[PDB]
């Protein structure tokens, strides 16, 4: 649940240092990208 | 003695009654009412 | 405050209309036909006499 | 200060002043 | 240090507004959102 | 561009419209940029009718062109038959300055990407785009008065054939509620990974309540005669929203405070007239009936509900995005 | 300078008769022009 | 490249409604004299109103509203009259007024209705309508109880209906035309559920006239009614003089336009 | 209070207050202050005694 | 005071208002159409 | 404020009822103004204008309804002036009112 | 157990096992309330209804209406102990007078209930004797022809607050943008909304010591004043009623004693009324008062604001003619025609009910039904009592042309529509 809006648009105005809710995207390398299994 | 269908009439008979004796300024004459007694 | 003489929209006078429609209601007369009597086809002579407040009654008790 | 009303009869760089207040 | 705002002036415009500027509740300062015990007791 | 205009080019600008003889003579006194030449009309058997697009052409100023899709356009028609022509007469083409196919919009004449008034601001000028706005500021805005578009409640009413088929559908979404209900209630549902079994039942019921509000909104639109004056109002897109007279024909939808049906007030029963353990699809928000048959007293207050939660973000979202802006700057 | 008392009714310069303490103030005597429009 | 040649049939002429028939005509002619019946057609009405004894609950701009809507009788001395702008006296002759006089107060117990019948006139001519001689009861003006009184002047100027509107002569004058829909000047969607009029000449079964490639309208259905001012067919001979003379108040004085460039 | 029982209104009936420039469809509940009207609104608190 | 309706070139004179003028909202144009609106 | 109601038909000192122009686009075509009428006029002769068939473009406006000022626009064939249909299509209006009022009275005369 | 000051609850009916308590027997006795006194305090005391406060509704269980929900069915529930009188009873002061009130987008409800309280109308029936500032009244009152059965309830008969209108929804010379109205000006020359705007004037005399009395200032033995001319003002100060008072002139000269200075109390935004009424009185201590009563009536112009009972707030466009309003085919020219694209995006399907029914219930001649969930008034019902008069059922109505004559390609919808009047006046502010 990304908080998107003025929430959102509010708190990159001030850079607030704790996010309200922060996320990390994580992408993959190898064959493990194709399986669940091996991920 | 059962009212089936004669209901609407009836309802509005009963608050007829209601705000004839309670009207809509009476929680200021009872409340005030009873500050005084 | 009273029945205004000439309905607004067409023009028609319906001042007089009102003393010959509150002694035409002390009969069995509905008033679907209390005021085709009177000779009022048009819905915009109607509303002005079937939709009417008379308050002038109520302001004639008061001293001057 | 006055209210705005619509007129599409303006070219629309225009604006209808009354004359109470010009 | 007091809670003001009570004894309002009246209104007189229409006579439904006197009624309902006299029916009539104060929250102190969620309080916003409809509340479902307001069935019955306040307008919604 | 008003709303009063922008529908009423639809109306002027169809295969339909054919002004006679002296009717040109009233929305030619009623441009500016006209150089006192009245064009050759096309039919001439009758009296010589002048159809609308061509007193269209006149007014768009000078060589400009264009190509725009109208919003009924399938994207089917642009087969191997059927692809200049397309007898819908969507598809606008401006060649030349002179209209020769295609009903206009709000797609093709607001301010959007490749719009016909955004290339008149990129050949033309501004003081051409000017008189472009002050033609069909009254040359429509004075057709009008022949053709009027009024809204009776005969253009907000469903004929028979699908008015008893959209409750149908509503009849079968409350039967799927009471499926998913009884399976939950006997453990019988597989939590979804990511969510407990209650969030998962809220997810489960959720989609049986957006497909019925959907497909109680696509065969509405569709449904709509090609008179109906609701239809006028959002085909030619000066009127977007419309989800807005979705409600007025067929379902109302879901109710939602802070994003979820209805919560319990009292002690597990969200109004005093229900039973305990009631997830139903009613008891919790959602709306059979629509604006025209009326609403029940109890959905009359659940819609009180969602229209506070919405009615305060507006007093909200005004001391946000009027202070972001104002310091911003 | 001739007022009208609230409750006797009873004009006078400046109340007796009444005891009573509104007065009016007895509309003018010029001539004032309307339109019947 | 020259005039129409019309006809007129009359279906009904009572004291108070004239109904009938114009055939061939363009419309915009056919407009143009149910716009003058409304508009302008001269009248006597109030118009100079002075009080001088005020006592009822309604405030005197109120009353004075309602002595001017009341119609009055201005059946012959409307031409044998002049505005008061083309005058030659300083206010008000009686060549372009008409004083009326109201003394009534009520002492009596019971409460007595100011009505139509307390308007006294200086001349016999104009006297306010519900006084001609259907029982027709009296108009109304300001009900008054115990202790009121009411007194006021007035004159009564000559105008039309582009001044105030209690100069209209008439009632609803109900134009209509083409009731058979044959030219399609309006394009019913559902051509079954509308009501047959009343001056079409279908049976039950169909709906609609079939379409005219080459017609344009006659018949145009005049239904006059008047108010009760004026007699409801001296509107109409006194309309057609009140558009021949502004027709002859163009050429007339397009020719002082053109000529005078010589 | 006007119109609560200690009133010199409550005790007439409906023709003996307006001998006195009166109004029957007046409602009351507003005690004049100073010439003006007030009416004390409901101020909600929390409720006592409880846990 | 007609001694002083002298006017003669660099003099700044103070009008009301015309047509055609500009006014500030953007920038609009005076045209006059009585009412008060 | 708001104007007076008897400036909706009249001429004060100071206007003349018509001000011819000519058409500076096309030629042989002209232009009018009348001061202080309405539709009841201009639809008459606009109508009546279109009967003629040495007139092209018969019209009228009024530019904003709130003051009554109706320009008229004439073009005419060659072999024909344009001041002299706005002339004649006048005077077979007044022809045709004169053959009403001596036909609607006989009309009440068989009542 | 709460023997508390301070709650709150609502009354409700009873149902014993299976059915009511309210039973024929009482509702016969409460019909003859004159001459019976058998008015609610029998009823309450033969235990028939029941106070109940908010938080024993959590212990409770309500039926909505009598006859459904005690008929047996599919066995919903079957342990109801009460039942409600009837459930529009939950709308407060201003929310029952909207007629329809479930076919209304709820953000119109809310709209429309704050807006009630500004519409004028005659308020209280003493204003011949109250001084108030703000005293707005109309001439020509009238109680609506579609109504709710609580606004009897709710006292607005005898006081009402707008006059019908005869409106149309339809595009025309474009005068109507979105939130905006083209009147009828020969059908405000007949009173159409003409009202009265009342004025008061607070004057303390008050001596102390620089002292003031009421008096008439001489221009040339009293200070500083602008070229407000005294003719008005009688021997003593004040103005006597009935002098029409113009733009800032004296109605009170006051004068701080000291040559004199010059305490003026001009007519404040140069509205030139009459003035009505001067009383002259003590205050609370003992020193002389006057209070003041300038009227003016306030005529419709462009610009003064207009509002139905179903949301969406319009100003006035442009005043146009009878002469040019589009007429009927009998002679109907509307008062007032509203824009079309107000509708769809707003959401007030109740307007075109209103509409609707004040077409049927001034052909059948009875005030119409507009209770909000009566069940009884679908618009199928409307529209067949509608058919029997020979009007097209769905409302819709040819009208004609104004200028040209020329028959509308479309139809118009038509029908009377209570206005009202609100107090965002345009000449409140010039
Ligand atoms: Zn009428
Ligand atoms: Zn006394
Ligand atoms: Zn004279």
């Amino acid at each position: 649940n990304v908080t998107l809006g003025v929430p959102r648009l509010k708190e990159l105005i001030n850079i607030s240092k704790k996010p309200k809710t922060p996320s990390l995207t994580v992408f993959l390398l190898g064959q493990s990208a194709r399986d669940a299994e091996r991920a | 003695e059962i009212t089936p269908d004669l209901w609407q009439e009836a309802c509005w008979i009963v608050i007829s009654s209601y705000f004839d004796e309670k009207g809509l300024v009476r929680q200021q004459l009872d409340s005030f009412d009873e500050f005084i007694q | 405050m009273i029945i205004p003489v000439r309905c607004f929209t067409c023009g028609k006078i319906v001042g007089n209309k009102w003393e010959a429609y509150l002694g035409l209601l002390q009969a069995e007369y509905t008033e679907g036909d209390a005021l085709d009597a009177l000779g009022l086809k048009r819905y915009c002579c109607r509303r002005m006499l079937l939709a009417h407040v008379d308050l002038i009654e109520k302001l004639l008790n008061y001293a001057p | 200060r006055t209210v705005i009303t619509p007129d599409p009869n303006l070219s629309i760089d225009q604006v209808g002043v009354p004359r109470s207040i010009a | 240090q007091a809670r003001a705002g009570v004894s309002q002036v009246l209104n007189r415009l229409t006579f439904a507004s006197t009624l309902s500027h006299l029916r009539r509740l104060n929250s102190p300062i969620k309080p916003r959102q409809l509340h479902n015990t307001l069935w019955g007791m306040v307008c919604p | 561009i008003v709303q009063d205009t922008l529908t009423a080019v639809r109306k002027f600008t169809k295969r339909d419209v054919f002004l006679e003889r002296g009717e040109v003579m009233n929305l030619l006194m009623f441009l500016s940029t006209w150089d006192g030449k009245v064009p050759q009309p096309a039919i001439l058997k009758p009296r010589p009718l002048w159809t609308g697009k061509q007193i269209f052409s006149l007014i768009i100023p000078g060589h400009i062109n264009c190509i725009r899709t109208h919003s009924t356009h399938p994207d089917d028609e642009d087969s191997g038959p059927y692809k200049h022509i397309s007898p819908g007469d969507t598809k606008v083409v401006v060649e030349n300055g002179e209209l020769i196919m295609g009903i206009l919009c709000k797609k093709s004449l607001g301010t959007s990407a490749g719009s016909l008034v955004h290339i008149s601001y990129l050949e033309m000028g501004h003081d051409i785009t000017r008189l472009f706005y002050s033609n069909i500021q009254t040359v429509i805005n004075n057709w009008l008065l022949i053709e009027g578009h009024t809204i009776g409640i005969g253009d907000s009413i469903a004929d028979s054939k699908t008015y008893q088929d959209i409750q149908n559908t509503i009849k079968k979404a409350k039967q799927d509620v009471i499926e998913v209900i009884e399976k939950a209630h006997n453990n019988e549902l597989e939590p979804t990974p990511g969510n407990t079994l209650r969030q998962t039942f809220e997810n489960q019921v959720n989609r049986i309540l957006n497909d019925a509000r959907d497909k109680t909104g696509s065969s509405a639109q569709k449904s709509l005669s090609e008179y109906n004056n609701f239809k006028s109002m959002v085909v030619s897109g000066a009127k977007g929203s419309k989800i807005n007279i979705s409600q007025v024909i067929a379902v109302v939808g879901q109710q939602n405070v802070e994003g979820k049906r209805i919560p319990f007030g009292f002690k597990h029963r969200t109004l005093p007239h229900f039973i305990k353990d009631d997830y139903g699809p009613e008891s919790r928000g959602f709306v059979e009936n629509s604006y025209l048959a009326g609403l029940t007293p109890t959905e009359f207050f659940f819609h009180a509900m969602g229209g506070r939660e919405g009615l305060i973000d507006t007093a909200v979202k005004t001391a946000e995005t009027g202070y972001i802006q104002r310091r911003l700057i | 300078m001739i007022y009208i008392c609230g409750e006797c009714h009873t004009e006078n310069e400046i109340c007796r008769e009444c005891g009573y303490r509104i007065m009016y103030k007895k509309r003018t005597k010029r001539l004032v022009v309307f339109d019947a429009r | 490249p020259y005039a129409n040649q019309p006809t007129v049939r009359i279906t009904e002429l009572t004291d108070e409604n004239v109904k009938f028939i114009i055939e061939n005509t363009d419309l915009a002619v056919a407009n143009s004299i149910r716009r003058v019946f409304i508009a302008e057609v001269p009248i006597i009405a109030i118009d100079w109103v002075q009080i001088d004894a005020n006592s009822s609950v309604l405030h005197d701009e109120f009353i004075a509203h309602r002595l001017g809507l009341i119609p009055l009788i201005s059946d012959d001395i409307v031409d044998k009259l002049q505005y008061s702008r083309d005058c030659t006296c300083e206010e008000f002759c009686p060549e372009c007024s008409v004083e009326f006089t109201l003394d009534v107060r009520c002492n009596e117990d019971q409460t007595r209705h100011v009505t139509s019948r307390d308007l006294i006139s200086n001349s016999p001519r104009v006297i306010p309508v519900t006084s001609r001689n259907v029982e027709q009861d009296d108009i109304l003006i300001v009900k008054l109880r115990k202790g009121q009184e009411l007194r006021l002047r007035a004159y009564a100027k000559k105008g039309f209906g582009k001044e105030h509107a209690k100069w209209n002569p008439t009632a609803g004058v109900a134009f209509e035309y083409d009731p058979d829909n044959a030219l399609r000047h309006t394009v019913y969607p559902k051509p079954e559920e509308w009501p047959k009029s009343e001056y079409s000449e279908l049976d039950e079964d169909e709906s609609q006239a079939p379409y005219d490639p080459n017609g344009k309208p006659e018949r145009f259905y005049y239904n006059v009614e008047s108010c009760g001012s004026l007699r409801p067919e001296t509107i109409v001979l006194s309309a057609l003089s009140g558009l021949k003379k502004k027709l002859s108040d163009l050429q007339t004085q397009l020719s002082h336009e053109i000529q005078s460039d010589v | 209070m006007l119109r609560s029982t200690y009133c010199l209104l409550n005790g007439l009936t409906d023709r003996d207050l307006c001998e006195l420039n009166e109004c029957p469809l007046d409602p009351g509940g507003y005690f004049i202050i100073n010439g003006s009207e007030k009416v004390l609104i409901a101020q909600e608190k929390m409720a006592t005694n409880t846990v | 005071k007609p001694s002083d309706l002298h006017l003669q070139t660099g003099y700044k004179v103070e009008r009301h208002m015309c047509d055609g003028d500009i006014v500030i909202f953007m920038g609009h144009r005076v045209r006059i159409l009585p009412w008060s609106t | 404020n708001a104007p007076p109601a008897f400036e909706s038909f009249l001429l004060f000192e100071g206007e003349k009822k018509i001000t011819i122009n000519k058409d500076t686009k096309v030629p042989n075509a002209c232009l009018f103004t009348i001061n202080k009428e309405d539709h009841t006029l201009g639809n008459i002769i606009k109508s009546q204008l279109l009967k003629d068939p040495q007139v092209l473009f018969a019209g009228y406006k009024v530019p904003h309804p709130l003051e009554h000022k109706i320009i008229i626009r004439v073009q005419t064939t060659p072999d024909y002036s344009p001041q002299e249909a706005f002339t004649n299509a006048i005077t077979d209006l007044i022809s045709e009112l004169s053959l009403l009022e001596e036909r609607f009275r006989v009309a009440i005369k068989d009542k | 157990i709460y023997t508390d000051a301070g709650r709150i609850c609502r009354p409700l009916l009873i149902v014993e096992k299976q059915k009511l308590l309210l039973k024929k027997r009482h509702i016969d006795q409460l019909k003859e309330r004159e001459y019976n006194n058998y008015s609610w305090q029998d009823l309450v005391a033969s235990g028939v209804v029941e106070y109940i406060d908010t938080l024993e509704e959590e212990t409770v269980m309500l039926a909505m209406t009598p006859d459904d929900l005690q008929e047996k069915e599919v066995a919903y529930c079957s342990t109801y102990t009460h039942c409600e009188i009837h459930p529009s009873m939950i709308l407060g002061v201003c929310a029952s007078i909207i007629p329809f009130p479930d076919h209304n987008q709820s953000p119109r409800n809310t709209y429309q209930s704050a807006m009630g309280k500004q519409a004028m109308g005659v308020y209280i029936t003493n204003f011949h004797v109250r001084m108030d500032t703000l005293a707005h009244v109309l001439y020509y009152p009238q109680k609506p022809l579609v109504t709710t059965r609580s606004m009897e309830y709710l006292r607005f008969r005898e006081l009402p607050a707008g006059i019908n209108s005869i409106v149309a929804i339809a595009s025309y010379t474009g005068y109507n943008q979105e939130d905006s109205v083209i009147m009828n000006r020969s059908a405000v020359d007949r009173g159409f909304f003409r009202s009265v705007f009342y004025r008061s004037y607070k004057e303390q005399e008050s001596k102390k010591d620089q002292e003031e009395v009421f008096e008439k200032p001489t221009r040339e033995t009293c200070q500083g004043m602008r070229h407000a001319i005294y003719d008005k003002l009688d021997d003593d100060g004040l103005i006597a009623p009935g002098v029409r008072v113009s733009g800032d002139d004296v109605i009170i000269g006051k004068t701080v004693t000291l040559t004199k200075r010059d305490c003026s109390t001009f007519l404040r935004t140069s509205e030139t009324g009459i003035v009505d009424q001067v009383m002259v009185t003590l205050n609370q201590e003992g020193y002389k008062f006057c209070k003041i009563r300038v009227r003016s009536v306030r005529i419709p112009q462009i610009g003064d604001k207009f509002a139905s009972r179903h949301g969406q707030k319009g100003t006035c466009g442009i005043q146009y003619r009878q002469e040019d309003m589009p007429f009927t085919c009998e002679g109907i020219t509307p008062d007032i025609i509203i824009n079309p694209h107000a509708i769809p995006s707003r959401m007030t399907i109740g307007h075109l009910i209103e509409c609707l029914q004040g077409k049927v219930s001034a052909n059948k001649g009875e005030i119409g039904d507009a209770t909000p969930f009566n069940d009884a008034v679908n618009v199928q019902k409307i529209s067949n009592l509608l058919s029997d008069y020979g009007y097209h059922l769905r409302g819709n109505e040819v009208l004609y042309n104004g200028f040209t004559g020329r028959k509308i390609t479309s139809q118009i919808f038509i029908g009377p529509t209570y206005y009202q009047r609100l107090k965002h006046m345009v000449d409140d502010k010039i």
